[PDB]
RNA sequence: AUGACCCACCAAUCACA
RNA sequence: UUCGCCAGAGUACUACUCGCAACUGCCUAAAACUCAAAGGACUUGGCGGUGCUUCACAUCCACCUAGAGGAGCCUGUUCUAUAAUCGAUAAACCCCGAUAGACCUUACCAACCCUUGCCAAUUCAGCCUAUAUACCGCCAUCUUCAGCAAACCCUAAAAAGGAACAAUAGUAAGCACAAUCAUAGCACAUAAAAACGUUAGGUCAAGGUGUAGCUUAUGGGUUGGAAAGAAAUGGGCUACA
């Protein structure tokens, strides 16, 4: 399967240098990202699947890796871990493992000098640092695993750590790191606004259960609120919703200070008042210290409430309530 | 009503009823058979029965350097055709109805005794057209399954040999017959022994074995006496090369313990040489046919003894009451002397 | 073990004795047979599932330029090779035991599959082992450090000295034209 | 469950949030909290900063609604609130001193006195041994007590009222009865105590 | 057991086309519409005509291209004329083949009044995505 | 507590002159 | 080395004998006749009002909420009833084929009519005739169950079984599950999906068909009729405030 390689590697080139022709770019400046922007344009596949649509790619990623032979033309197999019938696997242990001997005869002959000089570099937890997945391995090896082996082998890389680091074993079992990407849960500020004059003016929008709301909130004013260009007493009649829309302001104790006007839709008053909640809630968060963002994060004040209304199904009476079953 | 048509494939399928739950369980008979025929098999494009010719499909395009106009068969023609074309069906038919023999083996529903020619290349290209092989039982078997009920596997056992003292049985099992014969043969291939035969046709000395519930007794022959045996036994001598042989099995005639007992038995064959070198001594054979004449047929290869064998007046030996009924004349039995076919 | 018994000198205070005598007997033809399959190039493979000498086996057998099978054997390894190692392949020409038990205390599996393989098989066994189904055994004790040590060095230089020799007589065979 | 398990449910406190520096193990705790990058779910509707709700309230207000209505359930009890509330006012100017000094005029502190004493001590499980059901007493949750209790209230005063009678004013009313222990409902705990003495035997029968 | 337009698990040797490997619900997703024209759309007319249409066309070249055919029809509409194009097994003589396409082309239009396009593509045996 | 009887595996192709 | 026993199963620790302090007894011990088996050990299932662990997440008990079963109606079954269709009819039928019957639909009943009688041709059209136990097509069900299966390999023989991770004989492609896709951002949920088989499950009345049936009729038309409530019952609607 060599050749076929080669071959497709060929034809992946020609092909290259035939489209960056007809979509009237350089031939040298043309990359993957454009390939792609190609046959979008070219082969427009609506489907859903993104696996299922036209793909002109470089054949090494297109293509599963190959075992490369294993012996030579007079069958003696080149790896002395052939017979194994994990020759990948089992090398890294046994490497592995004479890296662990190695660290204890060096540490050893250093306790018998009198020298502890190493550190422990074990903790890289700041850069959230984390082991390599089954699949991880199973791709460095181009070799099945199984669920007992990555665990054997992760056991060992332990050990190895849990000694004293050498420089080469630092290297050696950084390899197996992998980083995970930023964790942090701090919200985005939005960048407090000054209009015509007007001092101080910020935007938020909640969207809760088909009801969507756009709340400004100036910063200058007294307490009153404006939804859909009438009092909030009177586009709010219950008390609930009243209590709802005053959550956030009395939760900041800002509740003579700022001064807000509302554009709601769709949904039930409930709804709305939930919207609102939520936008409010999320316009004020320009206005406050950075802690108590944190706090009303903590409070549940500025995540979307996902509960939403489900389909009703086929053959049932509500998205839940079944038919009566009769048994007999 | 051109719509309500459809494809021979979905009419087929549908007619044969080969996908419904009576062939599951066996629930219908196996006497009640029915075929499908390709219904374009003889037919041409552009053929139809109105006659005509076109210039691209049943004509070639041009004629005479020109261009064929579209035209009509005569009425004649036309009849001679559709001669052509029943006689073509007919034919076929006198084909189908036409069933390959099949070589008998034992019995003619017996697979027993029958041939299914040499086992299959090897990977390494390794070829045994030498070898034949036998099928010696084939068996219906059935397990419980949960789902399923009774579940039917065929297994199937079989011998190899190529004449020449290499022979060996194995035994496969599949859901398909033709699957259980083509395991089997292929894994003979794989237990071999090697007998060893006395002057190429007889084995070397008298035999008698229990192996678990069967008894076999085997006695050595002189040179014409051809194979008298139980068929199994019959067949996997002319697989190993055994030309002359007597042999008596009671007990349990089970065909697996009856191979098994027998290979087991062959196989425990001590050759003359082998006699002559635990001994030290010159093994010297008499032929009736040749008077006192001493053929040496072994001779002990490093130093023979110079002592001579401890006479026995009276020999101790296990005697079966089946020989020496024999030898004195007290068999009556009216199914031994019979005239059998040859070997 | 039963089938050991004559390879004992004795027994002293209960522990059995091997007979040393015979070990050196046997070990000269074990020694022998290695490096002449080593000399005619053939794979030579040692097996041992012993977790104490799992490394200085696999060691040994990489500076030899042999093979080495330390690790859980694969039910089919032998008997069917081109499944589990390939299309077509080559099998071993002689497997070396150092232990020719499995830590489960039963005969190791190689040893079966390599005589129904018809593969010829030295290996050391140790009093409690059964010797039959081997090639060329050599009785002594397979449990103690220095022990292993040994016989590892041994059979590696038996190996190393024997694919010298192949290489100066075949220099010497390119000279000769 | 349109929250993972990943999702804490959120502490509303205001308090809790205003007064850290003086705890040492709780700053631990919500360090941990929020810096767990930890998901929230978003504070439902019904609960509210404010200082003026209680929960007890509230899940009474809940039990006592049928279909969809929270704002008929929140206006009957609303309203069952303001009648106690004037009840005692009746009962405090018509009164004397000594009286006045007595008498509870806090609706939220009658509710829930009276609540408090109309719950049962132990209880009663049917237990199927021998092909027959025994009642058993068995020691009840805290929270199945309290259920209990306000179920009782609100079955009574829906059920034995005359249907010209409204529910503010029969809830008002065996919320009073059962603050003095003398309501039907605490009646009906009594009864739940005497099957419970006349089976102790069969206590034994209880395996947990 | 859902049954529709599935092919079910054979001993495992049975050929099966990239097409026959998906069932219907992985229309939209992984394989696309045979079929292409306007008449499904949310405000357009006439989905009836161009469903018959279809059905007729399907059945008719079947059968004036016996043996021959690979895979099932693709029926491109575009602004009044179709281009039917298939996916043909190399059986007859090109001569056959161009016979066939002149006299379909020519039927068909005449038949359904509008000009239509004929594509063929050959293919050695038919394409096998599965199994096999 | 009970639940007629009866139910199952013994036949071989296609293609060409 | 001996002795005592055993020649299919029943009939039969029986009938007749002899002997015996036994008199409903022990001992000894047949045959007619009936059968083509009767037996022994195992294997895989299934099952067990068998034991031990672990569970059930709308789920069994404990528990929560709203209903049904009682009333009137609506609509379907069963009966009974009619000259007067058919199909479903434990779970897996019962506002089900029907997202739909005043004529039509329509298959039924009664009167009447028509016999190369839809088509290019045809000693042929046509058949809602019988068989869903001949079937394709669609499905139900176990089921959100985790297994099915080719090709091999192993077993002092194999009916079948094939794991032990400080690993003891198993590798396995494939299909399911899983993953992805959808519900217009994640996530979750829901939808969809769910193999092999099981119930000769459902449907010859969707259409198509094997086999067998009808042909001046079991076919094609026209006109008009299909009632009904003794009773039983399912599911709903509206209520009882
Ligand atoms: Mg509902
Ligand atoms: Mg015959
Ligand atoms: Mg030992
Ligand atoms: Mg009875
Ligand atoms: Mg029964
Ligand atoms: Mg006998
Ligand atoms: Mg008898
Ligand atoms: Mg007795
Ligand atoms: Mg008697
Ligand atoms: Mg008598
Ligand atoms: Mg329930
Ligand atoms: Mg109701
Ligand atoms: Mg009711
Ligand atoms: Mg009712
Ligand atoms: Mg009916
Ligand atoms: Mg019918
Ligand atoms: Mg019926
Ligand atoms: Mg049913
Ligand atoms: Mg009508
Ligand atoms: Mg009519
Ligand atoms: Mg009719
Ligand atoms: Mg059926
Ligand atoms: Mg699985
Ligand atoms: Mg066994
Ligand atoms: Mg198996
Ligand atoms: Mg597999
Ligand atoms: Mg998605
Ligand atoms: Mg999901
Ligand atoms: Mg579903
Ligand atoms: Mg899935
Ligand atoms: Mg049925
Ligand atoms: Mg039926
Ligand atoms: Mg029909
Ligand atoms: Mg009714
Ligand atoms: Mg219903």
């Amino acid at each position: 399967t060599v050749d076929f390689i080669k071959k497709q590697i060929e034809e992946f080139n020609i092909g290259k240098r035939h489209l960056a022709n007809m979509m009237g770019e350089d031939p040298e400046t043309f990359t993957q990202e454009d390939i792609d922007r190609a046959i979008a344009y070219l082969f427009p596949s609506g489907l859903f699947e993104k696996r299922a649509r036209p793909i002109m790619k470089h054949p090494e990623e297109i293509f599963p890796k190959q075992r490369a032979i294993q012996w030579g033309e007079d069958g003696r197999p080149f790896h002395f871990l052939f017979y194994t019938g994990k020759q990948s696997y089992y090398s890294l242990m046994h490497d592995t493992y004479g890296k662990l001997l190695d660290v204890e005869k060096h540490h050893n002959q250093l306790r018998a000098k009198d020298l502890l000089a190493e550190k422990t570099k074990i903790l890289k937890d700041p850069i959230g640092s984390r082991w390599l997945i089954k699949e991880e391995l199973e791709e460095m090896l181009v070799e099945k695993l199984s669920d007992q082996d990555y665990a054997q082998f992760i056991r060992l890389l332990e050990r190895l750590s849990a000694l004293p680091c050498g420089a080469t074993e630092e290297d050696f079992v950084n390899r197996f790191r992998r980083s995970i990407p930023i964790q942090s849960k701090k919200q985005l500020i939005e960048p407090l606004q000054y209009d015509e004059q007007g001092m101080a003016f910020s935007r938020g929008e909640g969207k809760r259960k088909t009801a969507k709301a756009e709340v400004v909130v100036y910063g200058q004013g007294s307490g009153r609120i404006d939804v859909n260009g009438v009092d909030y007493l009177l586009y709010f009649p219950v008390t609930q919703d009243r209590e709802q829309l005053m959550f956030p302001l009395h939760f900041l104790d800002r509740l003579g200070k700022h001064d807000m006007t509302c554009a709601v839709s769709g949904g039930g008053r409930s709804a709305q008042a939930g919207a609102v909640r939520l936008a409010m809630a999320r316009a004020l968060c320009s206005f406050v210290t950075e802690d108590e963002v944190e706090w009303m994060r903590q409070a549940g004040l500025l995540t979307a409430d996902p509960r939403v209304r489900e389909r009703k199904k086929p053959g049932q009476e509500g998205a839940r309530r079944k038919f009566t079953w009769k048994k007999r | 009503s051109f719509f309500t048509k459809l494809t021979a494939d979905e009419l087929w399928k549908g007619a044969l009823a080969e996908s419904g739950a009576g062939a599951r369980k066996g629930r219908g008979k196996r006497t009640k058979k029915k075929r499908r025929k390709d219904l374009n098999r003889g037919q041409i494009i552009g053929e139809g029965r109105h006659g005509f010719l076109w210039p691209g499909l049943n004509i070639p395009l041009m004629r005479n350097g020109a261009v064929q106009t579209i035209a009509q068969r005569s009425k004649e023609d036309q009849e001679k055709v559709e001669a052509d074309m029943v006689q073509q069906r007919e034919e076929w038919d006198r084909r189908r109805k036409m069933k390959v023999k099949r070589e008998r083996g034992w019995s003619g529903n017996t697979w027993g005794g029958v041939s299914l020619g040499p086992p299959d290349p090897g990977p390494n290209g390794e070829t045994y057209d030498d070898f034949d092989t036998r099928i010696l039982e084939v068996r219906n078997v059935f397990n419980m399954t949960a789902k399923e009920g009774r579940k039917r596997s065929v297994r199937v056992l079989v011998a190899v040999g190529n004449g020449k003292g290499a022979a060996g049985f194995a035994i496969g099992k599949a859901t398909e017959r033709a699957d259980a014969f083509r395991k089997a043969k292929n894994r003979a291939v794989h237990y071999l022994h090697y007998i060893e035969r006395y002057e190429d046709h007889t084995i070397y000395h008298d035999i008698s074995l229990k192996f678990k519930r069967t008894h076999i007794k085997m006695k050595k022959q002189p040179r014409g006496y051809g194979l008298h045996c139980h068929r199994a036994i019959m067949t996997i001598c002319r697989l190993i090369g055994i030309k002359d042989l007597y042999a008596k099995v009671s007990g349990s005639v089970n065909m697996l313990n009856l191979t098994r007992g027998l290979f087991l038995g062959l196989s425990r064959q001590e050759t003359h040489q082998q006699l002559a070198d635990k001994k030290s001594l010159h093994v010297v054979e008499f032929r009736e046919e040749c008077g006192p004449l001493p053929i040496v047929v072994a001779s002990p290869q490093g130093a023979l003894r110079k002592d001579p064998e401890p006479e026995d007046e009276v020999p101790d030996i296990t005697l079966d009451w089946e020989d020496v009924k024999a030898a004195q004349g007290m068999k009556r039995s009216v199914w031994s002397g019979l005239k059998r076919a040859a070997t | 073990h039963r089938f050991m018994e004559p390879y004992l000198f004795g027994s002293r205070l209960g522990q059995d004795i091997i007979d040393l005598e015979q070990t050196a007997a046997h070990l000269q033809l074990a020694l022998n047979f290695t490096a002449h399959v080593a000399y005619r190039e053939g794979i030579i493979l040692f097996v041992s599932r012993h977790r104490q000498f799992a490394h200085l086996i696999e060691t040994t057998a990489r500076d030899c330029g042999e093979y080495a099978h330390t690790r859980y054997f694969k039910g089919g390894l032998l008997t069917n090779a081109p499944l589990l190692l390939g299309p077509g392949v080559r099998l071993p020409d002689l497997i070396i035991f150092l232990h020719t038990l499995n830590n489960v205390f039963e005969p190791h599996v190689a040893v079966r599959d390599a005589a129904k393989m018809n593969i010829p098989t030295v290996g050391i066994v140790d009093t409690n082992c059964n010797p039959a189904l081997i090639t060329y055994p050599v009785p002594g004790n397979d449990d103690s450090p220095p022990a292993v040590r040994l016989f590892c060095r041994l059979f590696q230089v038996a190996i190393s000295r024997a694919k010298e020799k192949r290489r100066q007589v075949e220099a010497l065979y390119r000279l000769q034209g | 469950s349109r929250y993972g398990p990943e999702y804490k449910d959120p502490q509303i406190d205001k308090e809790y949030y205003r007064k850290p520096l003086a705890e040492q193990t709780e700053e631990e705790k919500y360090e941990r909290d929020f810096k767990k990058t930890q998901l929230i779910k978003a504070a439902p509707a019904t609960k509210t900063s404010s200082v003026f709700e209680d929960p007890v309230i509230s899940k009474f207000t809940n039990m006592m609604m049928k279909g969809g209505n929270k704002v008929l359930a929140r206006s009957l009890m609303t309203q069952t609130l303001e009648a106690v509330k004037r009840k005692q006012f009746a009962k405090y100017h018509a009164a004397s001193a000594e009286e006045q000094a007595t008498i509870e005029r806090n609706p939220y502190t009658i509710f829930h006195q009276a609540l408090k004493n109309c719950e049962p001590v132990i209880g009663l499980v049917p237990i199927l041994k021998g092909g027959h059901f025994y009642q058993v007493p068995v020691p009840l949750a805290d929270r199945r007590r309290r259920f209990l209790a306000m179920k009782w209230m609100i079955a009574e005063c829906r059920e034995k009222k005359h249907r010209r009678v409204l529910m503010p004013e029969k809830l008002s009313q065996e919320l009073l009865e059962a603050f003095h222990n003398q309501g039907p409902v605490i009646k009906r705990k009594h009864d739940m105590h005497k099957m419970a003495e006349a089976n102790r035997a069969l206590a034994h029968y209880r395996w947990w | 057991k859902n049954r529709a337009a599935r092919v079910r698990v054979s001993k495992g040797d049975k050929p099966v086309t990239y097409e026959e490997a998906h069932a219907p619900h992985y229309i939209a997703h992984r394989k696309g519409w045979l079929s292409l024209h306007t008449g499904n759309l949310d405000g357009e007319d006439h989905a009836a005509e161009r469903t018959v249409e279809d059905v007729f066309l399907r059945k008719f070249m079947l059968g004036t291209f016996p043996g021959c055919l690979a895979d099932q029809l693709v029926l491109k509409r575009r602004a009044n004329q179709l281009e039917i194009c298939a996916l043909v097994l190399r059986q007859l003589p090109p001569h056959k083949f161009y016979f066939l396409v002149g006299y379909s082309e020519t039927l068909l239009s005449h038949f359904y009044k509008c000009p239509v396009h004929l594509h063929l593509q050959t293919v050695p045996s038919k394409v096998v995505y599965k199994y096999i």
